[PDB]
């Protein structure tokens, strides 16, 4: 089976891609969020839920592995897939997206900075040998997703370093928390 | 009565790529200074190095002390794995060259942002 991680900070397009790559590669698309509460490790509470990620690991292992999988979430990094692809954004869309979502200041500020220091980045290179990143700005999700699939029928197993966005950090000075 | 001084907020962004100093005053509506790993670099391999943090460092500092900045509080964005939690020495370094440079150290908070909404992890 083949299992593919979609990841990246919220807002950046996860499960457009996900859903759009799925059906392009003939594969199934699950939401991680959602097969999370299906399996009993998710709880509800108002309305965040709640998982012990050793188990979800643990499940997504011993369910799907054995399919094909698209896998959508902002943890599917930390499951054990065969590939990871992490999706970047200019952190000012994520501002402007997260501010579309009606998220508050300081958690809007948090992602962007999230995205501004690369954190998904950091932790997937961690977890994964195979991490390929691609950066989404200008891009329509047709683009995003025929460069996926050309690079993995390359087939390049890695790609990382792609974006540095310190050289925009200006632009993004009023999503950030710099208040005393 | 003795009482003086003037501070600021050195922001610290520490990523896969680069190195960021940004100081504000206390409020963080002024920018004091701002400089990045490469600013102060010619190649792209060297930005990420601790060594491009410590003069970044160097050079946000001597601007900030020209404009009257007599101490910084540290706010250190510093992302590291979720297997081994490693953050680098690039953050520290940037701070030990704040110091160097003559500023005053205040608090130091690790404020390194975590992406959330979704699942939510422990
Ligand atoms: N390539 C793209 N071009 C334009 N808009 C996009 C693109 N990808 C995502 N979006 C928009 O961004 C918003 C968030 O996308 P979403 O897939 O929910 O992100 P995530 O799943 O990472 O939270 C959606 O409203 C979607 O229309
Ligand atoms: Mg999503
Ligand atoms: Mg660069």
């Amino acid at each position: 089976g083949m299992l593919i991680a979609i990841t990246g900070t919220p807002g950046v397009g996860k499960t457009t891609i996900a859903k759009l790559l799925a059906e392009k590669l003939g594969y199934e698309y699950v939401n991680l969020r959602d097969f999370a509460l299906e399996k009993g490790c998710g709880r509800e509470v108002d309305g965040e839920v709640e998982v012990e990620i050793d188990e979800l690991a643990y499940f997504v292992e011993k369910e799907l592995k054995d399919r094909n999988v698209v896998l959508d979430g902002h943890l599917s990094h930390l499951m054990p897939v065969d590939l990871v692809v992490v999706l970047r954004a200019h952190p000012r869309i994520i501002g402007e997206r997260l501010r579309e979502r009606g998220y508050s200041k300081e958690k809007i500020g948090e992602n962007v900075e999230a995205e501004l220091v690369d954190a998904i980045l950091i932790e997937a290179i961690d977890e994964h040998e195979n991490v390929i990143e691609v950066d989404t700005t200008n891009k329509t999700p047709e683009e995003i997703v025929e460069e996926i699939i050309g690079l993995i029928k390359s087939g390049v197993k890695r790609r990382v370093g792609i974006v540095d966005w310190s050289e925009v950090y200006d632009e993004i000075i009023p999503y950030l928390r710099l208040g005393g | 009565i003795k009482k003086k001084e003037k501070w600021g907020i050195a922001h610290i962004y520490s990523s896969y790529n680069n190195t960021i100093i940004h100081i504000t005053d206390i409020t963080g509506a002024e920018t004091i200074s701002r400089w990045s790993g490469g600013m102060v670099v010619k190649a792209d391999r060297d930005e990420p190095s601790p060594y491009a943090a410590m003069l970044a460092a160097r050079r946000a500092a001597e601007e900030a002390l020209e404009k009257g900045i007599v101490g910084v509080h540290i706010r250190v964005r510093a992302p590291g794995g979720s297997k081994s939690k490693t953050p680098g020495p690039g953050a520290q370094a940037a701070i030990r060259a704040l110091a160097r440079a003559g500023l005053k150290i205040g608090r130091v908070e690790d404020v390194t942002p975590i992406p959330h909404d979704g699942t939510r992890p422990k």
